[PDB]
């Protein structure tokens, strides 16, 4: 468990001040590698421990994608390294790097396969990405540009099925796979949620709650098993809202507010129809960026603009890594409910950065630490 | 463009503050050691002065930087842990003031990262 | 981004006192010089070191004075390094001796205002506060070329307080001669702001 450290910001780096990165990801290993895009479409590679000891600050790797890129993820158990363009373009980068003088460094990058998303014929740009590989078989899922799941074979780079979520739905608000990888877990910009079996093809179940609100985003948690998930999103107050998929309600509902929510409001919406007109919020607290991993759930705050990190193990002992001058805020949880628990936040400056668009937990092979990418193009690291 | 040219002024106040520090500037271990006798012990020290001018750098840009620092003048003072001139005070103190030279070094080179990260 | 540029607004405001770097405050029953306390009382004394590099930082002020203002020095001449303050004072020995031309170059006796590395460091003082006044004599003609005596000191007392070592032990006498001498400094820093906003 990371969430125990103090989590001091060691390094400030920016290589291109004019656009923020649309995807940020890292290589695990014992020498992490740093991928960050760039809204210019361009690719940017640093070395974790030259970025440690030396503290050297630029792109130890660079690639011209010469078009606008969309997402970007690492393929599980493998140097690879796949990636998204909003100009329809799909392809993967294999890695290349030697060991020498008791370190290491890197060589060059070079696209593996290239597949264009422009063959669809609509002219339909990539909205999110997601791949993954299975000791029986790999593969990559995607959303379209009217946000259509296709899910394209990574063996033979071509397309294994299309999946459509209904125009009731709106847009995809999220993409997320099921840990069996069978099912795959989308919100809805009309602010619902859908979970879906690719194995029968169909649409599994439409679940709504809280506000009706667009849904932030949407995956499924460690230690909240495949039997429930994690989603940003619905209602207002809530910052997070976890609900196990089998039980139909959420269990645990992380809400920053000086009081209790609604047990009616806070139900399960089931009986409401695609009739609901969409109402969203254009407040600055609405957008924001999370990472989940070991137990560990992290949460960057655009409110009070601050890093949260919420441990999974004790709300109790959860806190923010990186806070205010003047005081921090103090949080606990308790339950109202049988079936369902809710944590409370209780609110009590010389670092300046704008918004984070993406953010990445990582280990150093020696001590933990998080990387985290602006939407003024900057970057930084603490530990 | 406005701080830009205080930050002109606050280089000829630099330039002004330049008496310790004239042909030499800011970019050396080994160099440390054999200049440490030539410089009568008071040039060392006086060229460790120059973390006034980076922190005076810091304030004005107002910028997060790699590396705590704290501008004492003669012996100052680098994460608190560490001092950032030995003038000699010890075998242990020049393993120190060796870390506090990596510290200060990587701080310098992030900085210059920083500064070559300007546009308009 | 409009936030950062209000912080940049604010960071201007400060940066309209961009001229204050090695600038003294009060803390305590003392004067501290850009973070560097100055002085030493009968309960907490502070370090000999500290003492020698705020006094660097005083003659850095001063060098930095006389960069600015571009004005001569008749009888100094200044090489601050660090802690150590190297102040020159050119003057005329006994004079009794007859084998002595003295027709030549010369230099100071004890150019140092450093200590610890009768007292030279009272007579460094003592220059230093004759230093001042020629300092405010220079700025006087430059006012009456552009055309205010708080200070009362003589080289024995100043203010009332003794400003001589006599190489003894850090005592309020030096103490309340720093801080009067602090912050008449402090005075003359704002009178130096004021004709580099006039020039």
């Amino acid at each position: 468990n990371m969430g125990n450290l103090r989590g001091k910001l060691i390094a400030t780096l920016m290589e291109n001040e004019p656009n923020s990165i649309t995807s940020s990801a890292v290589s695990p290993g014992e020498t992490p590698y740093l991928i960050t895009g760039s809204d210019q479409g361009v690719i940017k590679i640093w070395n974790l421990k030259e970025i440690i000891v030396g503290e050297v600050y630029s792109s130890s790797l660079t690639y011209d994608c010469s078009s606008t890129v969309t997402q970007i993820t690492m393929i599980p158990n493998f140097d690879a390294f796949a990636v998204s363009s909003k100009d329809g373009q799909i392809i993967v980068l294999k890695v290349n790097h030697y060991q020498q003088e008791s370190e290491v460094k890197f060589l060059n990058c070079e696209c593996i396969r290239k597949i264009n998303l422009k063959n669809f014929g609509k002219n339909e740009y990539a909205v999110r990405m997601r791949a993954f590989v299975n000791e029986e078989k790999s593969l990559l899922v995607a959303l379209t540009n009217l946000s259509r799941v296709i899910i394209f074979d990574i063996r033979t780079l071509e397309r294994l099925q299309i999946i459509e979520n209904s125009p009731r739905h709106g847009a995809v608000s999220s993409i997320c796979i099921d840990e069996e990888c069978c099912v795959l877990i989308l919100g809805t910009t009309r602010g619902i949620i859908d979970i879906w079996d690719i194995r029968f093809n169909v649409l599994i179940r439409s679940w709504s709650f809280g506000d009706h609100a667009p849904i932030t985003h949407v995956e499924v948690c460690q230690f909240y098993g495949k039997n429930s998930v994690i989603v940003v999103g619905g209602s207002s107050k809530t910052f997070l809202t976890i609900w196990n998929f089998v039980k139909g309600h959420c269990q645990y509902a992380f809400i920053n507010s000086d009081e209790q929510p609604s047990m009616e409001h806070f139900l399960p919406i089931e009986k409401g129809l695609e009739e609901l007109n969409f109402c969203g919020i254009r407040s600055l607290n609405a957008l924001s960026t999370i990472s989940v991993s070991n137990d560990k759930i992290l949460l960057t705050d655009e409110a009070t603009s601050s890093i949260v990190m919420f441990s999974l193990n004790e709300l109790s002992s959860s806190k923010a890594v990186i806070s205010p001058s003047r005081f921090s805020d103090v949080f606990i949880p308790t339950q109202v409910t049988a079936n369902l628990t809710m944590l409370l936040r209780k609110m009590k400056s010389l670092y300046h950065h704008d918004i984070i668009n993406s953010i990445s937990t990582c280990e150093v092979d020696e001590t933990p630490l998080l990387v985290a990418c602006d939407n003024s193009g900057l970057i930084g690291i603490f530990q | 463009l406005r701080f830009k040219k205080l930050y002109q002024l606050i280089g000829i106040f630099h330039s002004t503050d330049l008496f310790n520090s004239d042909r030499g500037y800011i970019y050396l271990l080994r160099q440390a050691g054999e200049s440490t006798k030539h410089r009568e012990y008071v040039n060392s020290q006086l060229g460790y002065y120059l973390l006034f001018l980076h922190l005076t750098a810091i304030q004005i840009f107002k910028a997060p930087l790699p590396y705590r620092l704290m501008y004492y003048g003669s012996t100052s003072v680098i994460d608190s842990q560490y001092p950032l001139y030995f003038t000699d005070q010890m075998i242990s103190k020049h393993q120190a003031k060796l870390i506090k030279a990596i510290h200060y070094f990587n701080a310098d080179i992030l900085q210059f990262k920083q500064i070559l990260e300007n546009y308009r | 981004q409009y936030e950062l540029s209000l912080n940049q607004l604010d960071k201007l405001r400060k940066i309209n006192i961009f001229n204050a770097t090695f600038k003294i405050s009060h803390s305590g029953p003392f004067a501290t010089i850009n973070g560097l306390r100055l002085g030493s009382i009968p309960e907490s004394v502070v370090p000999w070191k500290e003492i020698n590099a705020a006094l660097g930082q005083l003659i850095l002020l001063l060098a930095t004075i006389n960069k600015n203002l571009k004005i001569n020095l008749v009888d100094y001449e200044l090489q601050p390094m660090g802690s150590f303050s190297k102040i020159k004072k050119r003057m005329v020995n006994s004079v009794e001796y007859n084998n002595s031309t003295t027709n030549a170059p010369g230099d100071w006796l004890i150019l140092p205002v450093y200590y610890d590395e009768e007292t030279k460091f009272d007579k460094s003082l003592e220059t230093t506060l004759e230093i001042i006044s020629e300092i405010t004599r220079q700025l006087s003609t430059i006012a009456s070329s552009y055309s205010e005596l708080p200070y009362i000191m003589n080289k024995d007392k100043i203010n009332g307080l003794s400003v001589k070592l006599h190489g003894s032990s850090p005592n309020l006498e030096w103490t309340t001669a720093m801080k009067f001498l602090l912050t008449n400094v402090k005075w003359l820093l704002a009178f130096s702001s004021n004709l580099l906003s006039k020039s």
